[PDB]
This record gives structure tokens, C-alpha cells and sequence, in this order.
């Protein structure tokens, strides 16, 4: 389900 | 391996326009998993694609067709969809370059030849 | 309007094939999130799409350019993307359509 | 969209 790349 | 009117367009003309794009920065080379600290990156993405393989295949004849090309355009933003959280700003930054490139492929030469 | 050769292929063509696809019903639709038990839907997806409404769309020749049309296609698959697990069949579902719409965008006629 | 919670939704169902 994701551990993604971010914000913010 | 061909060479034809449209994949000459999507290398020339779309590829053009989004590889210069003040997003593009993260889609011109593969995911570095290791360097972003993404231990998780290829357990959940199985094909990963960034626009500097898409270029590469272009310039290397790997494509026989544009619909070829156009679905690597498209693995690659739907992984980003898919891994990312929905608030991460790639996300928004891979739609924006989407809608570029569905904008370009609706003027895409139609004689598909060579 | 006399409708633009791209906007009757993307009828005529693109819908034509997805509407009836065997994958396609959960697109058919607005998302039901009371039904399906999604209390965070609207919360993480602000522009709902589904085929339904496209098609409506199409019928009514409500866009003006065939680009605006696939917009629409687009927001509705990834809307499914950001929303859902990446295990969920409703993904695979998706991605499943798109290629087709891709596939058929290909060979849509020139503009104008 | 997509926008508002970071994570990843919760799901229609998996296999």
C-alpha cells in the first residue's frame, strides 16, 4: 500500500 | 525493431516536451530504491520504467509500433500512482506530466508507416 | 455540433470496446462509497469519474476536444490507482481497460 | 484527484 516518496 | 512517422513524433515531439519539463526530474532515470530510501519499491512496483529506458528503445528501434511506446509511457505513471501515497507531490507531478503526453498523443500523425 | 472525427472514434471505438468489456463494471457507475464501505473515499479522491458519465458525455457532445474526453478516461483510472491497495483486483481491473483505451487512442484520427 | 490522505485508502478487496 505504499511507503512513498513524500509531501511535505 | 521499425522506425515510423509516430514513433519519430513520440521521440521528437512528446518525449521532447516532458523530458525538459520542470517535473520530469524524478522520471528521467529507473527508480533508485536504495538512494531514496525505498526498501519497499520493487516488492509492490513489478515493472519498473522511467523515461530515460522509454528513450533509450526509441533510439535503439526497439519498438515496432507506437502503441508499444505509449504503454511504457503509461506503466510508468500508473507505478508511480500505485506505490506513492495519494498526498505525495510526485503524484501530482506525474499527472501533470500525463496530461502532457495525452494531449501530445492527440495530434499524433495518423499514417501510421514506414 | 457535427462532432469531430476523433469524438465519434472515441465513441464509437474506445467506449464502445470498454463499456462492454467484462471488466468494466465497476466503472459503469459513479463509485458508491455508502455501498462498497469506502468512508475515506471523497476524503482522498476530489474528482470522481466513471464510464457512465462519459459515455452520458459523448452522447450529449458535451466536450469539445477529443483530448478533454481522454482526460476524463484518465482521471477515472487513476483515481482507482491512488485510491486502492496495489494488491486490489480492481487495480489490475484498471490497468487491464487502459491498455485498451491506449491501445485504441493509437489509432484515433488526426484533429481537424 | 488524488490528494487528501497519504497512506493508501483501504480498498475494494485483494488476491
Amino acid at each position: 500500500k505504499g511507503l512513498g516518496k513524500g509531501g511535505a | 525493431g521499425r522506425v515510423t512517422n509516430q514513433l519519430q513524433y513520440l521521440h521528437k515531439v512528446v518525449m521532447k516536451a516532458l523530458w525538459k519539463h520542470q517535473f520530469a526530474w524524478p522520471f528521467r532515470q529507473p527508480v533508485d530504491a536504495v538512494k531514496l530510501g525505498l526498501p519497499d519499491y520493487h516488492k509492490i512496483i513489478k515493472q519498473p520504467m522511467d523515461m530515460g529506458t522509454i528513450k533509450r528503445r526509441l533510439e535503439n528501434n526497439y519498438y515496432w509500433a507506437a502503441s508499444e511506446c505509449m504503454q511504457d509511457f503509461n506503466t510508468m505513471f500508473t507505478n508511480c500512482y500505485i506505490y506513492n501515497k495519494p498526498t505525495d507531490d510526485i503524484v501530482l507531478m506525474a499527472q501533470t506530466l500525463e496530461k502532457i503526453f495525452l494531449q501530445k498523443v492527440a495530434s499524433m500523425p495518423q499514417e501510421e508507416q514506414e
